């Protein structure tokens, strides 16, 4: 109405053009998939990232699968208040866990007692009372050699299974889902990873289609 | 210990610094507050909203 | 031994507490009760600036008061004309997580910090038509909070690791660093005067810096939680402190200690974003039931309340001559609020 | 920043030809482009311009539906277009950059210029002086008209002035007759009201002469002035 | 008679229209902060609903007098244009949404990736404009064999025997199609998600699938079966007022069992009222 000021009109459009550059940022952030990890100790933390890259604040992973672009995130790094920035990680695709099987023994209470109240606060946070949850057994091959000569009763005094690994890792896997106070509306994707046969990043893949049908069908309709 | 020493003197001597301090009365910091407050009172949009013609907005 | 130091600041904790009641004649409110109430207030939204698409922790319009800079999650900076509702640039930065914006007095350099563990400045008024990276700034071992602009060449910034540091922009090093906290500081507002400055940390503690000198000067102890909200009273004698509780405290300079306190029953939930007028009279806070709240800095009551927003408002701040008051919350939706 | 054109030459009337003009130091993604044409000894003229992103074109009145321009930002570069030549359109072609945003300075930086030769409602703008003697050490006065009200309903007025050198391109000194260009000397200044504008220059020293031209940008076909000249 | 077809439909002008606007206005809003293929879908549906629900009472207050209208004879086509219109773009849409709900229960890949908005704006346009023309033939064709006359009641000799093609194609195209397909894409949708998933994920989308199934069958099946039947007996049947009565009910469950599908819309709605 008042000419727009001539000069004004080729600022809008230039503010529009810059809108066509956000979306198209936009959109390419939609088509990509976000994971979080997370761990108490060492956890195998390092042995995952080289694994799943050769396909002081945030160690990101720009590493593909099968034309789903995954994001990697590492926030062990950082020495501060979880749950000042622990509210910026929300609404990612998934969230990875990692803990390690032979930190039963050591101490400094041991380091999987300790892993547990990480795991309980991480799984029961608000910000993440919808977000499905990948959890990595690691040190597999550690625990054969260790359960033999050091008996499991010293973690778990109400333990009284057979002291072999397909019993004593399933009691540990259900102990982990047992802190899962919201299964109502999330799940927890266990596995375990070892130096062969490399299928944990399947196993990722594997789990993020399934909370992505999960997250299609909430906004289509249907659950 | 030989480490834990160091760091009470340090505080003792930062609460040192700050223990003499030559601060004034509640009553007078308050009146000066609010003497700010009614001198600028006419020139805050804040609480007297300015005329829409005006407006830049 | 230390069982004597431990006493002996025990004792001069005993005295500062002393000294500080003595000063306590009258309270703030039995002054201001025989003033006029600031009445009805119904300030509202007339803006859009719909070009965000993550959470938003952006201020500091800067001197102008028409241009104002904003972040998000996506690792966007976009500098918006309030007047035109209008995008300036769009600077595409290095870490998506990011909070912290400052604009400077010049307006030339903008500031941003988070996660990463460093402090970039960018360069505005270039020959070139992008946005260049004129420094990158690291030392700090925690999560950045507030990148304020002493001046052109020099910036202070606070971290997680209970450090708080002032930088030479020309310089890529360490010049002023202040290690008096025991938790995570934020909440750096710099002054009317930016002579001086303070930090609100998580324990409860906001502490006042010299930045020549580079001490602590004074220690104000009111909240029980942690502090993540400042502001400093364009006076320049107070300042208001937020904290995660449903509660807002002004502590005094010269005093030495608490003025007052805004609170009520009926909200529970967290205050972010305190930020004063030109003139002092109001108090804007972010609250986080998806709403701002705006009290009387005066007596104690409420004056109103800003609704018109979905998610929890994280950053909020006023403009230097007081014309409009920019709010932004997690929906991506930044909003300016004038009086009618 | 650096801005060079090439595609001059003599050539007969009514033949076709293109001018290429290539940046290098800036983002011409991001900018756009004038042109700008020179007559050899007349006053500068208006040409055409393309906006950022091939958004918005416009030609001037005597080349409208005739010439043609365009980009390639891959490239860098900016092609212009010439058919059905005329005797009129021989003259210096300056391929010009700008930006527009809020506290922008558009026709901050020139080109060099191209010789092409041939063989065979509107707001004007108007300057009472051409030619006038200059001391070095004296203050000056530069006085420019317009026959509409370039003070717009947004609070900035849409004046430009820009120096040729006798012997360079021109280049920009104060736009919007308010705020000073980037590298320009403090002795330079503008003011003035609605249709009368001035500019000052004190403390003037040497190897500063040339011809001075106001712009008006109310909208869009852009008058040059009439040219004032120290010696 | 007169109380089985006015008090049912003075129920549904009185319930439909809360919380049919409130879908709308939530509808909107979710549009506004983000667009997805079925919400365009949805939107439409809905507001395919509105044109039903705010041009039927004009049909609806006359007091039904023996199936007389005391209007002008121009409002027949018209009013009868639009309700068939809306009943079967009801019947191509929620198969529309349920071909888009197999796609991404099937390709989540292909659903995150690809933006088929522009697909579904196009979708959604298509199955307008084809049940706008498919109605619009048969009161085209029913208009004239030439209180003095009515619609929709014993016809005439041309009249019926054009009428009784085209209603048997309508039967067995805009309903028996959109049934076949809506079946085909919704049974491996609970087949796929069987392998490797929780329990209460295969029980919600069973319960959903259960209910949009029945509704469809309860809602637009007598209406279907007395239009087959009419075909082989010849003449036009009196349960019309009966069977389309029952399509009347569907626009007023439409926006309940859509309220509880998804729990997203469940929180936008509690959070939104005011």
């Amino acid at each position: 109405g008042c000419t727009l000021s001539a000069e004004d009109k080729a600022a809008v459009e230039r503010s529009k053009m810059i809108d066509r550059n956000l979306r198209e940022d936009g959109e390419k952030a939609a088509r990509e998939v976000k994971l979080l990890l997370l761990g108490a100790g060492e956890s195998g933390k390092s042995t995952i990232v080289k694994q799943m890259k050769i396909i002081t604040g945030i160690v990101e992973t720009h590493f593909t699968f099968k034309d789903l672009h995954f994001k990697m995130f590492d926030v062990g790094g950082q020495r501060s208040e979880r749950k000042k920035w622990i509210h910026c990680f929300e609404g990612v695709t998934a969230i990875i866990f990692c803990v390690a099987l032979s930190d039963y023994d050591l101490v400094l209470m041991n380091r999987m007692h300790e892993s547990m109240k990480l795991f309980d606060s991480i799984c029961n946070n608000k910000w993440f009372t919808d977000t499905s949850i990948i959890l990595f057994l690691n040190k597999k091959d550690l625990f054969e050699e260790k359960i033999k000569k050091s008996p499991l009763t010293i973690c778990y005094p109400e333990y009284a299974g057979s002291n072999t690994y397909e019993e004593a890792a399933a009691y540990i896997q259900c102990q982990f889902e047992d802190l899962n106070k919201r299964k109502d509306t999330k799940e927890i994707y266990t596995h375990f990873t070892c130096a062969t046969d490399t299928k944990n990043v399947q196993f990722v893949f594997d789990a993020v289609t399934d909370v992505i049908i999960k997250n299609n069908l909430k906004d289509c309709g249907l659950f | 210990n030989t480490a834990s020493i160091a760091q009470a003197r340090k505080l003792v001597e930062q609460l040192k610094m700050e223990a003499n301090i030559d601060r004034i009365k509640v009553s007078k910091a308050a009146a000066d507050l609010m003497a700010y407050c009614e001198a600028h009172a006419k020139e805050d949009p804040l609480l007297t909203p300015v005329p829409a013609s005006e407006n830049p907005f | 031994e230390l069982d004597q130091l431990r006493q002996e600041a025990e004792q001069l904790k005993n005295q500062i507490r002393d000294a500080r009641k003595a000063c306590a004649d009258a309270t703030l409110s039995q002054i201001t009760n025989n003033i006029d109430p600031v009445g009805r207030i119904q300030m509202r939204t007339r803006r859009t600036l719909r070009g965000h698409l993550a959470k938003i922790y952006a201020m500091h319009w800067g001197t102008d008061s028409r241009l104002l800079v904003s972040a998000s999650q996506d690792g966007k900076l976009i500098i918006w004309d309030s007047y035109t509702t209008n995008k300036v640039h769009a600077i595409p930065l290095r870490s998506s997580w990011v909070m912290t914006c400052a604009y400077a007095p010049s307006g030339n350099y903008v500031a941003c910090g988070g996660l990463d563990n460093i402090c970039s400045i960018y360069n505005l008024k270039t020959r070139e038509g992008n946005v260049r990276v004129s420094r990158e700034l690291a030392g700090h071992t925690g999560y950045l909070s507030c990148c304020r602009f002493l001046d052109d060449n020099q910036i202070v910034t606070s971290s997680g690791d209970t450090t708080c540091a002032l930088w030479d922009i020309e310089t890529g090093q360490q010049t002023t660093t202040f290690t008096g906290h025991t938790g995570d500081v934020m909440s750096l507002s710099l002054a009317p005067d930016t002579r001086l400055f303070v930090s609100g940390a998580c324990d409860a503690s906001a502490k006042l810096w010299d930045v020549r000198e580079g001490m602590c000067r004074q220690t104000f102890t009111g909240h029980e939680s942690d502090i993540n909200a400042i502001c400093f009273f364009p006076n320049g004698n107070a300042f208001a402190t937020g904290s995660d509780d449903a509660t807002c405290r002004l502590f005094d300079l010269r005093a030495d200690q608490e003025l007052m306190t805004y609170s009520h029953d009926n909200i529970i939930c967290g205050i972010t974003s305190v930020s004063f007028s030109k003139s002092g009279r109001l108090l804007l806070a972010g609250y986080d039931d998806f709403n701002c709240n705006v009290w009387d800095a005066l007596k104690a009551d409420r004056a109103g309340v800003l609704a018109g927003h979905d998610n929890r408002v994280s950053c909020l701040g006023v403009t230097d001559d007081g014309m409009a008051v920019a709010t932004g919350s997690w929906d991506s939706f930044l909003k300016i609020w004038n009086g009618s | 920043v650096q801005l060079v054109e090439s595609g001059g030459g003599l050539v007969q009337p009514g033949g076709s030809r293109k001018l290429s003009c290539s940046a290098s130091g800036f983002a011409f993604s991001s900018f756009g482009m004038h042109w700008v044409r020179q007559a050899p000894e007349k006053g500068l003229e208006w040409v055409a311009y393309i906006s950022s992103g091939s958004g918005t074109i416009y030609y001037a009145d005597t080349v409208k539906g005739r010439f043609t321009i365009s980009r390639d930002d891959p490239k860098n570069t900016l092609f212009l277009q010439m058919t059905s030549l005329r005797s009129e359109d021989t003259a210096m072609y300056y391929c010009v950059r700008s930006i527009y945003y809020y506290g922008s300075s558009p026709f901050d930086f020139w080109g060099q210029g191209t010789t092409l030769t041939v063989s065979s409602s509107d707001i004007v703008m108007t300057q009472a002086t051409s030619s006038v003697p200059v001391t070095p050490g004296e203050s000056v006065s530069i006085s420019c008209r317009s026959s509409k009200s370039l003070l717009h309903s947004n609070g900035n007025t849409y004046l430009y002035w820009f120096l040729q050198r006798p012997g360079q391109s021109p280049q920009l000194l104060i736009y919007r007759m308010s705020n000073l260009a980037s590298g320009v000397p403090d002795r330079f200044s503008g003011s003035g009201s609605g249709t009368a504008f001035t500019l000052t220059i004190s403390r003037l020293e040497a190897e500063d002469v040339g011809v001075y031209y106001c712009m008006q940008h109310l909208e869009y076909p852009l008058t040059f002035g009439a040219g004032t000249k120290l010696e | 008679n007169h109380w089985l077809v006015f008090s049912v439909y003075l129920f549904t002008f009185l319930v439909g229209l809360p919380l049919n606007l409130l879908a709308l206005v939530i509808f909107v809003g979710k549009l506004r902060r983000r667009p997805v293929a079925v919400d365009v879908l949805l939107l439409n549906l809905t507001l395919s609903d509105l044109l039903l629900l705010l041009f039927l009472p004009f049909r609806m207050v006359e007091a039904a007098s023996g199936m007389h209208w005391p209007l002008p004879f121009i409002l027949c086509p018209l009013s009868g244009f639009l309700f068939f219109t809306t009943i079967y773009l009801t019947a191509l849409f929620l198969a529309a949404v349920s071909i888009e709900r197999f796609l991404s229960v099937a390709y989540p890949l292909w659903y995150k990736t690809r933006p088929r908005l522009g697909q579904a704006g196009l979708v959604s346009v298509a199955c307008w404009l084809l049940a706008s023309a498919h109605c619009s033939v048969v009161y085209v064709i029913e208009f004239s064999g030439d209180t003095n006359g009515t619609c929709y009641l014993e016809f005439r000799e041309d009249q019926l025997a054009i009428l009784l093609p085209v209603r048997l194609e309508m039967a067995v195209v805009l309903f028996g199609v959109p049934l076949l397909i809506t079946s085909y894409c919704y049974s491996r949708l609970v087949w796929i998600l069987g392998r490797g998933a929780s329990h209460r994920r295969r029980r919600r989308v069973a319960g959903l699938v259960a209910a949009t199934l029945l509704n469809f069958l309860v809602c637009f099946g007598p209406y279907n079966v007395s239009h087959v039947v009419g075909y082989i007996q010849g003449e036009s049947p009196v349960w019309r007022s009966y069977v389309l009565l029952l399509s009347t009910l569907n626009s007023c469950v439409d926006p309940l069992v859509y309220y509880f599908s998804s729990s997203g819309f469940q929180a936008d709605f509690h959070e939104l009222l005011r």
